[PDB]
This record gives C-alpha cells, structure tokens and sequence, in this order.
C-alpha cells in the first residue's frame, strides 16, 4: 500500500526556552535518531516521512501548508475517484495535536484547508450537471462505549446516550439514530466542531486538564450526483463517499501514574483500543503486499466501525505528534514504538519454486 | 477468600446441576441434609468456595436455577438432593417458550431478568471476595439459552473484571434432537463470543461414542452422561478448592489458553476411564494417562483434531505423582507430534497439581484445549444455516414476537468471521 | 551482630522455605516449636546463632524471615501444618486474587494493598537487627507475585535502604520444559527492573535438577521436594560462613564484591558437587580432587547451559568439612591447566575462597547421605547470555503476533514497556558478547 505513517515535530516554546529544556532528538534529515542523557544506549528510527519542524530556517522545513500539501492531494484524488478515505492522528499533551489538526484562527492547521480546499473544488465544478451534498458526524468513544458529540442535551444527568453499532449486509457497519448536519460553509463545521469538542471528556491527571479519556471521531459523508441519462432524466447511480478523521489519546502508563477508580478504567479501555488499532494497520500493510491474511476488525468496537473504511480500496494514513522534552522522552520513544511495525521492510524472507513457465 | 457462583437455566441445566451438586457433596463430604459426614479435616477447609454456611453448622450452595416452565424443577424437588437448595433460589416463572429464542430473550427473559437479579446480587454480595461466575446451559431449547445469555450480557455490563465460565453444550451433526438447534445456538454464540472470558463447548455424541465403545456400557441414561461433565467441570477447580506442588484457578486458565479474546472456544476431556471389569489390566501412571487424553476417543465435541491445529492446552492433575514424569512426557509429546501443534508459539501448555484426588482415585487428570478443529462443528452450523435462511423457513415465529432479519445477518457473519479467524492458522503457515 | 533478613515469595518460595527452615532447625539442632532442647542438653552459649533467629526471655525463637504468596491455598498448611507454632503470624497472604501467571496483578493492581505491609514489617525486624540487613529472596520467573511483587520491593528498598547486600536465589525457565505459556512475558520485566536494584541475583533452572535426579543420586520419581532440599543445601552452604565459626570466614558482602565486575552482568550460576546416595555415598573416596572436579564439570550444573560455548568472568568457592587449603590449591592449579576451559585475560586470579569447618548435615528418609565434606560453587560465565539470547527468540515471535496480551493491559500494562524493555536484554547480550575478546590496542 501507500498507507505511509507520517512524524512531526513540536518546536521548544518561549516557555521551554526560559527552562532551556535540552535538546534530545537529533535529525540528518531522512532519518530520526534520540539521544538520552546516559550518553551510552542510543536508538535510530525509520519512517516514509519526516517533518523537522523544530528549526526555523534549517533546509527541508516542515510548514504547516506543506503537511497539507503533502497528503492532500491523496485526499481528494482518492474521493473524487469514487472511495474513501481515513486519517488517523496520535500523540499527547506537549505535543500540541490540536495545533497540528486545527492550528489556530490565525496559524492554519489541517481540517481547516481540507474543508475550505473542499468547499472550492465543490463551487468550482459546481455545474448544473452535478451536485454535491456533503454531511457531518462527530461521536467519541468512552470505556468501549459510542456517545454522540453533537447531541444538544436535554434536562438530564450527563447520561451520554449510548447509541449501539450494528450491520447492514451491503455497507456494513453503522449506528442507530446517529445524528448528522449539513455543510455549506467552513464556519458552519466549525462551530459544530467547537461545541463537539466540549463534551469529549478530560481530566485533571498528575500531567495536566486536557488527557482526553476518549477517543474523538469525525466523519463526512459526501453524496456526488452528476448521473444522467440521455433518454431522460435518470440518475441512474448518486456516488458517496466517506471521508474519515479521527483524534486519539497516548498509551497512558498507569505504572508511574498511580491514578485508581475510574480513570484506570478509561486508560485501560483506551490502550486496549490503540492495541486492536495497530495490529489492524499491521494487517493492512500485510494485506497489500500480497499475502492474503484475517484482520482482527472486530475486537473493538472502533474499528468494528470503519471495517469498509479502511480496506479495499481505502488509502488512509497516521501523523504522529512529539516533543523533544527531556521530561517526556519515555512516552516520545513509546509513540514512535507504536507506528514503526508499518515498515515496509519487516525482514520477508524470499521463496520461489513455481517453475511451470512453459507455453 | 475465593468464591464461585453457579448458574442453571433450562432443562439441561437443572438435570446437570442435580448430578452436579450431588458429586460435590460427597467430594467435600456432604449429605441430602445439608449435613457433613465426611472424615477430614481438610474438605471444610476450603468448602466456601462453592458453598455458604449454615445455623446447625450444615452448608447450603449457592445454587440457582432459571427456568421457565415448572414441570421440572419438581422433578428436583422430588428428588436426592432436591431439599438442600434455598427454595427462594428456584426463581422460575410459567408460559414455557417452545424451543424458541425469541420468546426466551425479548419476550419473558427480558422480564424475569430482574427477579433474577434479586436473587443474583443477594449471593454476590455475601461473598467477601469473588472469582468468577459458572453457567451449565444447552442450545437447542429456549430458556436455557436465551434466558441465560441476556444474564451473561447484563453480568458482564456489571462486571468486566471477574470471571464468567459457561460449560455450554452446542449441537451435534449426524442427530438433531431439536430441529431448530441452528438459528437458537447462532444467536447464542453471537451473544457469546463478545461477552465470555472463555466457554466449553461440549457435544453429545462423543459422550455416546465413549459410553459405547470405550466403557463398554450397553445401554446409559443422560444422567450417566452429565455424570461425566460434572467431573470435567469438578477437576477443574480441584487447584482452588484443596492445596498442591503447583497451584491454579480459573484465571490462570483462561489467560494461559486465550491469547485472542474472541479465541476462546474450548474442547475438554477427562483421564482415566476404563470399563468396571477391565481396569484390572492397567496402569494408574501418568504415560497410561497423556496416551489415554489426547486420543481423538476422550473428547466431547466428535471433531476431528489431527484435521487440525491446537493452539495450546492445559492439563489439571488430581494425586500424588512426579513432575518430572509430567514435564518429560509432555515434552516428548511436543516432540513426536510436533505438527499438530504450533510454530508461532514455543511452548504451549502448563499444569495445575493437586495432592487430593477424589474418594476411590488415585490418579486423575482433565484436559482444556483451545484448537481449531471446532472449526467444523461451526462451518456445519452456518451450512445448516444457509440453507434454512435462504428461503425464510422457520422465520416468522422469531420476528412476530418482534425481531427483524438484520440480527439473524448480524449473527451469520460474526460466525463465519470467528470461523476465518479459527481458518487463519490450519495451513502449514511456514515462511 | 550481623543477620540476614530472607523473603521468600510465590508457591516456589514458600516450598523452598518449607524446605529451608526444616534444614536449619536441624542444623543448629532445633525443634519445631522453637525451644532448644540441644541447649537445654548443653546449657549456654551463643548457639542459638541471631544471624537469623531472634530470641526471647521465655526462651521461645523465631527466625527472622517471612512470606507472601497471594494465594491463601498454600500457606495455610504452614498456619497449620507440623511447623506452624514457630513463624511469626504475620504472613501477609492477601490472596484476595492470584497473579494470574501475569505481571501486570503482581505490579500494580494486586502489587498495592500489601507492600506497604511487607516494608512496614521489613522494618519491625531490622530496627531489632543490629547489623546488616542482608537480603534474601527466594522468588522465580514465571511464578506470579515472585516476578511482579519482587520487582516492586527491591526497587522500593532501593530507595528505603539502599547500601546493603540484597541478593536474588531467583528461578529461571528451562529452555524447553515449562509449567506455563506466557513465561517469558513474566520473566523478562523481572529483568528491566532487577538490572538496576539488585546487587547480585543466582539463578537455577527446574531441567538442570531433573536430569540430576537420575545419572547420580539414581531416582526417576522425584517430587518438588527432593529438589528444594538441594536449594536449602546451597543456601547453607552460602550462610554457614556467617552462622558458625571458620578458618576462612566469608560475609555476603563478599559475594557481591569478587563475582560482580561490571554492575550490570550480576546473573552467576551455583552447583553442589556431591550430590550422591547412601549406596553411592560408599564406594568412593570423594576427595577433594575429584570433587572440585566435578565443580566444573557440565552435568552437575544446575543449568542448561554449556560453558565450553562462553567464559568464565570469575567463580568462588564455599568448602566445607575436614578440609586442608594445600588440597584446596592444588586442586585449583590443577583446573588452570586445562586448555578445556578460558578464562579471560581481565581475571587471571578467577578464584575467592571462603571455609567453614562444619560440614552439612542429614535429613531423615530424604535423598542425600552424611559425608565428611562438601563443597558449593558459584560463576559468572559468558555463556548464561546464550541462554538469555534464547529467550528473545522465544519472545519476539509472540510480541509480533501479538499473542496472549490483552489479558495484560486489562490490568494496567502499556505494550511500549515489551520494547523498551526488549532492546536492554539485547543490550544486555551486547555486553555478554563484548567483554570476551582478549583485547589488545
Ligand atoms: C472399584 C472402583 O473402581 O470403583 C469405581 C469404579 O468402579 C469405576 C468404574 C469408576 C465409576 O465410574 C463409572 O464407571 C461410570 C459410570 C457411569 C458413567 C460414567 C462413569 C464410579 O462410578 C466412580 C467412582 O469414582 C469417582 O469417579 C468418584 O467417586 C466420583 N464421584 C461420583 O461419581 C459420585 C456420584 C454420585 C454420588 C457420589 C459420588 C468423582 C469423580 C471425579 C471427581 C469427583 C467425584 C468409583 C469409586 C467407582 C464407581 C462408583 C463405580 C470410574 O469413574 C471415574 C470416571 O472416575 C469409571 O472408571 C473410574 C474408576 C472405576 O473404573
Ligand atoms: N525450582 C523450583 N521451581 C518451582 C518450585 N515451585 C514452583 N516453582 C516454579 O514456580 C512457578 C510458579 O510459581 P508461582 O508464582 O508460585 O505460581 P502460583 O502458585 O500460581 O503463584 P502466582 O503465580 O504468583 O499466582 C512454576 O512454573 C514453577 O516452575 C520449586 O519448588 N522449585
Ligand atoms: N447432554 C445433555 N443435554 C441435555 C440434557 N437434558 C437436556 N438436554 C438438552 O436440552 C436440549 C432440549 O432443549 P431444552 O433445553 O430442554 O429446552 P428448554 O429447557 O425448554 O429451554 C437438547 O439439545 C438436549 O441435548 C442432559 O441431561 N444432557
Ligand atoms: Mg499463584
């Protein structure tokens, strides 16, 4: 495939500066390598991409416009040629995911052009011949259990009501009495999605508030209607589309982080979940180089959600967040350590005795 | 302390459990009285793991028992151990389903479910720790299934940490005594495979193929053949309940033997049994033993393993005996029949070791594997399936009391994805 | 004067003190109940020896040790078996729940709720101990708690205690014969976490011992207890030096120092040279030649593993009996002459020694016969790291897969600690394959 898993990297801050929080991560470009104050054990990283965004003026820069630019075209290559299409992110607090995904009003981030970049090539073909009908969904995942983001609450307990998935045989997974909207206008989304993001749940664990105990899914539907028939007015197929993103938590040691109750509950959940999401992307990997081989889809209940998603046809990817902290090294290594069994080259062997060539 | 509870739902449930209890009670030494008459000082040791105390210093279980219709549970009432029980404990209702699903899951189950639960958290609470939860139950009927599997789904939703064990039965190939065995243990192993840490799948006809062949007996009853699962289900625990050189629980099994969550589908087996008048020709040894267990004679499923793979297995002694005769001809085991077993794990089996064997054994052994030759016993049922869903035969009983065909979809294609799974590792899986 | 406080942990643990204390007391001539009969024949002296057992003015002992398993069916016996009015009461055995063969319970969700309890009784017994608090633990790998709960209580007396001698009798797989399936998930965390807070940690293997129990001592049938009888014999074999007088007397502060060059590499190896039958026990001279022989020799160790393939870093010697150091020398000078064997060029002395007049003594209907001397050995090799470097391939297959590990992360775990964990053993074989080459420039 060309699933192609893909690293950022967070430059320092002002605050840092004022700590002068020593440089761990080391970088010659293609490759990434760490460091540790140790200064004997050392480790080195391979990935398809690398977007050394820590420097301002070194060579090969990582601009926010240019990750756009750099899996965008994808996006919108393999939407308009009829499939669908996912984005997976991870990483956690220091590494400012939300600057990446939604930057700032000011600072662009990356939903923001792909809804606007959308909204474009939507009014650009926009004939009388065609028509596009785009709709949204937000939910998260809490404890294995699904709950609607975009439900306005009645007068109530915080009973997040819990919806089930279930299948249909001809597209598969999907939910009951989801909620859904409609789009005309990046703005319309973006208060949908400044409300959703509300009621996705954090706490105040020993790191800081926003440790999301959930994991965050969003989701367009796109209806593409251009069919017509040359006897008359039949549409004789309306074209849809899934377009997928998705904002998940870290791995949450819970060995040094001796929360207990309920917050073990969650982190629990959300590991087993990051655990089912891996081996799901090993198979992929597995499955498109031409090996023929089971996927655990069903273990979750995530995945149970995206099996028609992210398969076939479906060319998705993975953007991992970090920050060169010497007080967060642990969980930087551990995030590299979650994506890295993607690697095209695991160590297949070669086999060939098929010999049969003649006539 | 560990404790254990046990449910019983149907009618297999309730005729298991009456041989069941009645085993037990002269394990640890009890009469129809409730009362002891045993010899020890050992056997009251650990009794609590199954049963709760008393005022006359008797013990009591802590039994319950489901089902719908009355006609019988009398029959326990009139019978052995059949005045032991707490009589608040019977929850039963009336209106028997008719071998359907439907009007033991939606209709009546989904209403006594909360009388049950009285009863249900009245026993959980008196225990001062837990381990696990046991159900005794069979597809094919009504209650016995579908009762029994919304109590599994709404325990679980209470419970995700403690154990919950169905020694279950699923239906045979050759002989169906129920027509609709299919549809009925299709939505139950749908609404099990998510929401058990581990299930015994247990046949008929290979307990009639032992009996026959094997023990030599000419003409045996049911009870002659729960009179085998209960002590399947008693060696077991025999590590929980009474001391050993290596101890063991349930955990220990369950997580030893269930490396996938979903791959928990299990196939046992009971050592030594022998015909009355031939056991004068043997050997109580262990080789005796590991040559007698993993024959394709002393299962309970009737499927074919050497057409298979085993994952791994598990293997609870009950005597006085030498670990190193264990550890050495399991090893050679591993060594003879080497593909029958695993590449892509090293070692796949433990042990559990008990220094009290039951009252006229010395020697004794169950065997727990998870394999893939329940592939078969799976394959056959989506077959028989297919070939009833293909034209609506029986449907409209199920959807008049209010289901729709989506679920009966749903449950076909979460059976043959468990059924692939199972397929992923038959092949020669080299390179 | 000088003591030392023993933990045993798991089934392994308490089996090995039930042996081990059924030892001593017969050492020192001692009942069950903790009176002193021999004394109340003899009438004085120091003989109950408070290396290990604490006194009282009624005149009843205690040895100052404990135990926790996390599984009440074990140590219930000892409440009420033949040995129950001797140990202290406080056995803490909260064993609400069994650690599951996993190292997730024995960590963080059942390794709470009782360690505060052990540390608190650590220091009842040392604040009494005035001297060194010389640790013991009798755990192993693959057992539950003795992987989990140990990994958090040396670490814990790490920082409680720190400059002390803390040692590990631990138990190590077999490479082929198990009584688990997820052993080495269980027994390579025990690792990350020993290689910094341990100061030294022996090691046995279960196959070792079982193919001992046939080629000498001529038994097929043995039980756990015929071996836990040889582990109580190497432990006295070590303690002997502090308990009793001697001519060239040995503190574990000892064994720390002259086996552990580098700090990282501290997994040393132990035999016992005569381990024949009554039968045998007859026939033969058993000098000290042929024993100190067999004291390197590669049946009679107590691992699967061949020091022919690797090298010898260092090995120390606790002799025992009527022994004679000019035997003791030339039986030394005879080992170094053979070209079978290579130390390093790093450690051309090799050999600490230490004795103790003594000699071992004999226990009834058991195995062994009484002698008139007897010898224990001790190495660091080069070779042990083979058998490290098997394990990875009996890890790393299961990790790629996946297999048997959601019933970890139920419990706490993070899956990163595998890999984080993975590359230090490989580093740790690095330095196993790094110090053997004579180097030159
Ligand atoms: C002289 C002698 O050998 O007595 C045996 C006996 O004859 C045989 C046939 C027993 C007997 O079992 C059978 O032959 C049998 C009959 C019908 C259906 C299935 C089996 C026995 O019932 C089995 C029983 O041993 C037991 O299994 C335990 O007592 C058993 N308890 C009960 O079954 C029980 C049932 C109702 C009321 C009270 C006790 C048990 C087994 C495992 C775990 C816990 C308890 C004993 C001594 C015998 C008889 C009685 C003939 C054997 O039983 C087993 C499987 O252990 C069959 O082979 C063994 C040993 C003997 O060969
Ligand atoms: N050498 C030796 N090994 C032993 C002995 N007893 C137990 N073991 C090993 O210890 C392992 C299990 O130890 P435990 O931790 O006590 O297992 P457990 O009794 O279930 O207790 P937990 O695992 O902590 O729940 C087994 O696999 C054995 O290989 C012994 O007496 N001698
Ligand atoms: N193996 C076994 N199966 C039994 C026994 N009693 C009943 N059954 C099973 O029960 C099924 C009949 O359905 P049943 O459970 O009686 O219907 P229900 O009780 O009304 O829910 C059959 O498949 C039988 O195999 C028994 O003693 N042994
Ligand atoms: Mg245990």
């Amino acid at each position: 495939s060309q699933v192609t898993v893909a690293v950022r990297v967070r430059p320092f801050s002002k605050r840092e500066k004022t700590e002068k929080a020593s440089q761990v991560v080391f970088t010659n470009g293609e490759e990434i390598t760490v460091e540790h104050p140790d200064m004997k054990q050392v480790y080195s990283f391979i990935y398809d991409v690398s977007f050394w965004s820590f420097d301002e003026c070194h060579p090969g820069y990582a601009s926010q416009t240019t990750v756009y630019e750099t899996l965008a075209a994808p996006l919108l290559d393999r939407a308009f040629e009829g499939y669908n299409t996912c984005l997976f992110a991870y990483g956690q607090t220091g590494s400012g995911k939300s600057y990446t995904m939604m930057g700032l009003n000011e600072e662009p981030g990356i939903i923001p052009r792909f809804c606007e970049d959308l909204f474009a090539q939507i009014a650009k073909k926009q004939t009388s011949e065609v028509s596009y009908h785009l709709e949204m969904s937000f939910f998260e995942v809490y404890n294995e259990k699904i709950h609607d983001l975009l439900v306005c609450k009645g007068e109530n307990g915080q009973r997040k009501q819990p919806l089930r998935a279930r299948e249909h045989p001809v597209s598969g997974p999907y939910v009951e009495g989801l909620s859904m909207n409609v789009v005309s206008s990046y703005s319309d989304i973006q208060s949908w999605l400044e409300l959703g993001n509300k009621q996705r749940a954090t706490a105040a664990t020993g790191m800081n508030d926003k440790s999301s105990r959930s994991h965050s899914v969003f989701t367009l539907v796109m209806t593409q209607t251009k069919t017509e028939v040359v006897e008359g007015e039949e549409h004789d197929h309306r074209i849809t589309s899934r377009i997928n993103l998705v904002d998940l938590a870290g791995s949450e040691r819970c060995s040094t982080a001796h929360s207990s109750g309920q917050r073990l509950k969650e982190g629990v959940s959300i590991n087993k979940s990051l655990l089912t999401l891996g081996k799901v992307i090993s198979a992929l990997s597995e499955q498109a180089n031409g090996k023929r081989v089971f996927i655990p889809y069903r273990e979750s209940t995530l995945t149970w959600l995206l099996k028609e998603s992210l398969g076939g046809n479906s060319k998705t990817a993975m953007i991992a967040t970090v920050s060169p902290a010497a007080s967060n090294i642990e969980e930087t290594l551990s995030t590299l350590r979650y994506a890295t069994q993607a690697r095209l080259i695991v160590n297949i062997a070669k086999v060939n005795e098929d010999m049969n060539a003649k006539l | 302390m560990r404790e254990i509870v046990h449910i019983q739902a149907g009618q297999c449930g309730n005729q298991i459990g009456a041989k069941f209890w009645e085993v037990i009670s002269d394990e640890h030494g009890i009469d129809p009285t409730g009362s002891y008459h045993g010899d020890s000082d050992l056997q009251l040791e650990r009794i609590n793991v199954y049963y709760n105390e008393a005022t006359g210093n008797k013990y009591v279980p802590r039994a319950i028992l489901v089902d719908l219709e009355p006609g019988t549970m009398d029959s326990v009432r009139s019978g052995p151990f059949g005045q032991i029980f707490r009589p608040d404990n019977f929850v039963f209702g009336q209106s028997g389903a008719g071998n359907n699903w439907a009007k033991g899951h939606y209709t009546e189950g989904a209403e006594l479910v909360d009388s049950v639960l009285d009863v249900v958290r009245k026993e959980s609470e008196s225990c001062d720790c837990l381990q696990g939860f046991q159900l005794t139950h069979s597809l094919g009927g009504g209650t016995g299934s579908g009762m029994g599997t919304l109590l599994i789904s709404k325990i679980r939703e209470e419970y995700p940490d403690r154990i919950m064990n169905t020694f279950s039965v699923m239906p045979s190939p050759k002989v169906s005594d129920t027509v609709v065995e299919p549809y009925n243990a299709t939505l139950s192993v749908h609404q099990l495979v998510e929401n058990t840490d581990e299930t015994y799948c247990i046949d008929n006809e290979a307990l009639y193929d032992i009996c026959f062949r094997t023990l030599k007996l000419t003409t045996p009853t049911y009870g002659d053949l729960n009179h085998l699962v209960s002590a399947t289900m008693s060696g077991v625990t025999t590590c929980l309940r009474f001391p050993g050189q290596l101890n063991a629980d349930l955990r220990k099994l369950a997580v030893n033997m269930v490396p996938f969550p979903r791959l928990h589908f299990f196939m046992p087996g009971f050592a030594p049994l022998t015909s009355r008048g031939s056991q004068q020709y043997r050997a109580l040894t262990v080789p005796e033993l590991t040559q007698q267990m993993f024959d394709s004679k002393n299962m309970m499923a009737a499927c074919d393993p050497r057409h298979g793979r085993y994952l791994t297995v598990a293997a609870i002694f009950r005597g006085r005996m030498s670990m190193k005769e264990v550890d050495e001809q399991m090893l050679n085991v591993q060594n003879k029949n080497s593909s029958y077993f695993v590449e892509w794990i090293p070692n796949n089996v433990k042990t559990a070791v008990c220094d009290i064997p039951p009252r006229g054994l010395k020697m004794s052994a169950t065997f727990i594997g998870n394999s893939t030759a329940i592939q078969e016993l799976f394959k056959r049922i989506s077959e028989q399936f297919t070939a009833m869903f293909r034209r609506k035969a029986f449907l409209h009983w199920y959807t008049g009391e209010g289901m729709d065909e989506m679920e009966f979809t749903e449950a076909e294609s979460n059976m043959n994805d468990l059924v692939s799974e199972y397929q992923q590792y038959q092949d020669a899986t080299a390179d | 004067m000088r003591e030392c406080i023993s933990i045993h942990v798991g089934q392994a643990g308490v089996q090995i003190g039930n042996a081990c204390w059924e030892l001593y007391c017969l050492e020192h001539g001692i009942q069950p109940d903790g009176q002193m009969p021999s004394d109340k024949t003899i009438g004085g002296g120091d003989d109950s020896f408070n290396t290990f057992f604490s006194e009282t003015g009624a005149g009843k002992h205690v040895p100052r040790a404990v135990f926790v398993d996390l599984e009440p069916t074990v140590i219930d016996e000892v409440r009420t078996g033949t040995y129950r009015q001797l140990f202290h009461p406080e056995q803490l055995i909260t064993g609400k729940e069994d650690a599951a063969n996993n190292y997730a319970r024995g960590h963080y969700t059942i390794g709470k709720e009782i360690i505060d309890l052990v540390l608190d009784r650590i220091r009842k017994l040392a604040d009494q101990c005035t001297g060194l608090q010389g640790f013991l633990v009798f755990h192993s790998f693959g057992g539950g708690t003795g992987s989990g709960f140990t990994s958090l209580l040396m670490e814990r007396l790490s920082v409680d205690y720190g400059k002390k001698s803390k040692l590990e009798f631990s138990i190590y797989p077999a490479p082929q014969v198990s009584t688990a399936v997820v052993e080495p998930y269980n027994s390579i965390l025990t690792t990350h976490t020993t290689l910094e807070h341990s100061d030294c940690a022996f090691m046995v293997d279960n196959e070792a011992i079982y193919d001992i129990c046939r080629r000498n001592l001529d038994i097929e049938r043995p039980t756990y207890t015929n071996l836990n009888r040889l582990i109580s014999q190497i432990v006295s074999s070590i303690t002997a030096s502090l308990r009793f007088d001697g001519a060239l007397n040995v503190d574990l502060t000892e064994f720390q120092t002259n086996l552990v060059p580098y700090p990282r590499i501290h997994f040393p190896l132990a035999t016992y040279a005569p381990v024949i039958s009554a039968e045998k026990a007859y026939h033969e001279q058993l000098s000290v030649a042929e024993i100190t022989n067999a004291c390197f020799e590669p049946a009679n160790q107590m691992v699967k593993c061949d020091p022919r393939h690797g090298k010898y870093m260092a090995c120390c010697l606790l002799y025992r009996g009527d022994v004679v150091p000019k035997d003791v020398n030339a039986a030394i000078a005879t080992i170094k002459t053979k070209r079978s064997i290579q130390f390093v060029d790093w450690c051309p002395t090799g050999f600490k020694v230490g004795i103790n007049y003594q000699p071992p003594t004999v226990v009834p209907g058991g195995d062994l016969a009484k002698v008139q001397r007897a010898v224990c050995m001790l190495s660091n090799t080069t070779a042990i790291a083979e058998a490290w470097a098997r394990l990875d391939h009996k890890f790393d297959l299961m990790y790629a897969k996946r297999a048997f590990v959601h019933w970890y992360v139920g419990e706490g775990m993070e899956e990163g600690e595998f890999s984080e964990a993975r590359e230090d053993m490989a580093a740790l074989e690095k330095d196993y394959e790094e110090v053997g080459v004579d180097s030159v420039e």
